[PDB]
């Protein structure tokens, strides 16, 4: 009896798997366990093994991926959504463009035996029990859930914005001082504020959090003297959170 | 009506399969079915502002984020008329070389070698071949580290921006790098001599058409303005449509491609066959002593050409960090007037040629055309599997299903790239 972990895959850049892959003592890092299905790494992998942990990565973009996510919800006591493509539908959700106008704008009228669908989180069809965030997640975010899950416990989610860690590091607001639209005050954290800390704006990759605490003195004031309109913030929050229905009124608290 | 279906190919990037059709004559058709959902990176970005569409192209594929993103870059910058500052390209070439060093070393060591050693998983020869895998992660993590220094990351680099970089590092780091590169060249040296002793199978030898960007200066490189083909032809990188054409088939979400109405192969042998003489350093001598192994006549010589290039690209970024360091201190980025225009770039991605073609009108993206290297390759891939399927079909199926795949895994297919 060694805890069963499979790593299954949907529609992705496999960065979230790449991330687990390039962690180097990884098998010293999950010993009370066994890897049963990770096709990128094991050819001895089978999909219809009953597993204990189910790291599902990617969007549901083809119909048979509706068959897979239901398939794995059944052979798994825990289905963990890994990365923004599986947590949020990703960057393939930031257009509401119907599938067919997207088929025509790329394929014209040329049929593929396989059924494509608009992008959707894993949550739509099957129950997600936990969420590892980031595009891709941080090594420290994979260390946490695997190790905690494997001593028997349950993981939890950092509910504070990127701006807290941002400030910790001594990082100067590239928002206040430089006019870049940072999605840092509305993005869950964990990245050690990587993008402020490169003179770059937070682009949202770790997911939407809500702005229910007054971290900035007046973000509306900053957004009304940088020239950042509520619609702007929305197009940008939508690049990794285009299925959040909460966006439209979260940015509206900020300007109210 | 009694097929060989390999529902999934192991140790490649992406969701795909095979349907090898057996008849009574032998082998009818070979079908690589590719099921990785389109993500319509060519359309969802349309009507979106350039910067915003640009931080999104690298999420096509984690084995080649730098490539996509640094290519997106060059084509948005021919579009808006910008030109890179000189030490700022050298750094972009450097960042591309840690995408390259790592990709190969991850494909070769953790995807290819397991088949020639007996192992299903690379997570397995861990206490049986310890030194290789310690050689493995050393090359890979000079890779992984380089990208984490000049691009915030290995998967999707947010520091490389329009105009250059958002924070270049302290000088000492480009020196320590050059110090870690010099402590790597013996590691790729080992990897040459390992993958050359390996089998480039006979059931695949046969004539192939080999296409490659042509290096825009004196040396083997990545960037350049002229696609070359192995016949002895050359054509402007801006007319890739007017010289290569796409077509949809029902058996894949990825298009297929012809040069001269027939299959061709991009992806590192293609570069050695086409631009071998532009090399120097330990790599020139390794090609000029091991060439009956680096012929355009066998798929699997893709694997050993990778090993050779880790020799080249290690040494060239040594010189290229040196070139950058002669303009120090360097301003990170310069300002880019986003004016309207069109731009095509062709670069050598880890696997062959990546074309980005960008149109922007009024700050936003009105058009885009991407073709990635695995998509270019899908169609000679299928023929080279057929060729193996020919000489092995009435075998124990599981004796067959291993060797076709190795062939697949000899292109380093990257299916999240062939479907975008
Ligand atoms: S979340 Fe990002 S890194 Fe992870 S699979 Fe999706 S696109 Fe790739
Ligand atoms: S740069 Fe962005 S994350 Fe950092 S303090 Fe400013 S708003 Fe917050
Ligand atoms: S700063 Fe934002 S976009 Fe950048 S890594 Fe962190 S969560 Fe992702
Ligand atoms: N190498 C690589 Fe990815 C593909 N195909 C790109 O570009
Ligand atoms: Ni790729």
């Amino acid at each position: 009896g060694k805890v069963r972990i499979g790593f299954y895959a949907l529609t992705s850049c496999y960065g979230c798997q790449l991330q687990l892959a390039m962690m180097d003592e990884l098998l010293q890092l999950i010993p009370n366990a066994e890897i049963v299905c990770w096709f990128m790494i094991d050819r001895d992998s089978i999909e219809d093994e009953k597993v204990d942990i189910a790291f599902i990565e990617g969007s549901v973009s083809t119909e048979e991926e509706v068959e897979l996510v239901k398939k794995i919800r059944e052979n798994a006591k825990i289905v963990v959504a890994v990365g923004a493509c599986a947590v949020q539908g990703g960057v393939q959700s930031w257009s509401e463009k119907p599938l067919e106008e997207l088929w025509k704008k790329v394929y014209g009228d040329a049929k593929v035996k396989f059924q494509p669908k608009k992008a959707e989180p894993v949550s739509k069809y099957i129950k997600v029990d936990y969420n590892i965030y980031g595009c891709p997640p941080e090594k420290k975010d994979f260390l946490y859930a695997l190790g905690t899950f494997l001593i028997g416990s349950w993981p939890e989610d950092i509910d504070y914005p990127v701006c807290l860690e941002c400030r910790l590091n001594g990082h100067p607001c590239i928002l206040l001082e430089k006019g870049e639209p940072c999605l840092g005050p509305v993005t869950r954290a964990g990245c050690n504020a990587r993008c402020p800390g490169f003179g770059v704006a937070c682009i949202g990759c770790r997911g939407a959090i809500g702005y229910d605490v007054a971290w900035f003195d007046s973000l509306a004031k900053v957004f009304k003297e940088k020239g950042m309109t509520k619609e702007e913030i929305i197009e940008r929050m939508k690049m990794f959170n285009g299925h959040d229905e909460r966006v439209e009124k979260m940015v509206e608290k900020i300007f109210s | 009506y009694l097929p060989i279906t390999i529902d999934h190919i192991a140790r490649v990037e992406g969701k795909g399969g095979v349907e090898i059709i057996i008849g009574d004559d032998g082998v009818k058709e070979v079908k690589l079915n590719i099921i990785e959902g389109p993500r319509f990176f060519e359309a969802i970005t349309i009507g979106k502002k350039l910067e915003e569409a640009l931080a999104i192209y690298p999420r096509i594929c984690s084995f080649c984020s730098a490539a996509h993103k640094l290519t997106a870059l060059e084509a948005a910058e021919k579009a808006v008329g910008f030109v890179p500052r000189e030490e700022i390209q050298a750094l972009r070439e450097v960042l591309y070389i840690g995408d390259m060093i790592e990709s190969h070393a991850l494909h070769l060591y953790l995807l290819v070698l397991p088949d020639y050693r007996g192992y299903s998983s690379p997570l397995k020869m861990v206490n049986e071949y310890k030194r290789e895998i310690e050689i493995a992660l050393k090359l890979k993590n000079l890779g992984t580290w380089m990208m984490d220094i000049l691009g915030s990351r290995a998967i999707h680099q947010e520091n490389a921006v329009l105009g250059g970089f958002g924070k270049l590092p302290e000088k000492s780091v480009l020196e320590k790098m050059k110090a870690e590169l010099r402590e790597a060249l013996p590691l790729a040296e080992y990897t040459f001599e390992l993958f050359a002793k390996l089998e480039q199978y006979s059931e695949v030898e046969g004539p192939i058409t080999h296409l490659a960007v042509k290096p825009r200066g004196d040396a083997y490189g990545i960037y350049g303005d002229y696609i070359k083909a192995s016949d002895g032809e050359e054509f402007p990188s801006e007319k890739y449509r007017d010289y290569i054409k796409e077509f949809v088939v029902e058996h894949s979400f990825a298009k297929h491609s012809h040069y001269k109405g027939r299959p061709f192969m991009v992806g590192a042998i293609s570069r050695v066959i086409n631009n071998a003489d532009l090399l120097y350093g330990k790599a020139k001598e390794l090609y000029e002593a091991n060439k009956d192994l680096l012929k355009g006549t066998n798929p699997f010589a893709n694997n050993l050409a990778q090993a050779l290039e880790i020799v080249y690209f290690i040494e060239r970024a040594i010189d290229l960090l040196d070139e950058a360091l002669a303009k120090w201190p360097i301003k990170p980025r310069d300002e880019v007037e986003i004016k309207d225009g069109f731009g095509v770039s062709t670069t050598e991605a880890p696997r062959g040629i990546l074309v980005y073609a960008l149109k922007v009108e009024n700050g936003r993206v009105s058009y885009a055309d991407i073709i990635t290297p695995t998509a270019f390759n899908l169609a000679m891939m299928e023929e080279h599997v057929r060729m193996m399927a020919e000489k092995h079909y009435n075998d124990d199926p599981e004796r067959l299903k291993i060797l076709a795949e190795m062939v697949v895994r000899a292109y380093d297919p990257c299916i999240s790239c062939s479907v975008h």
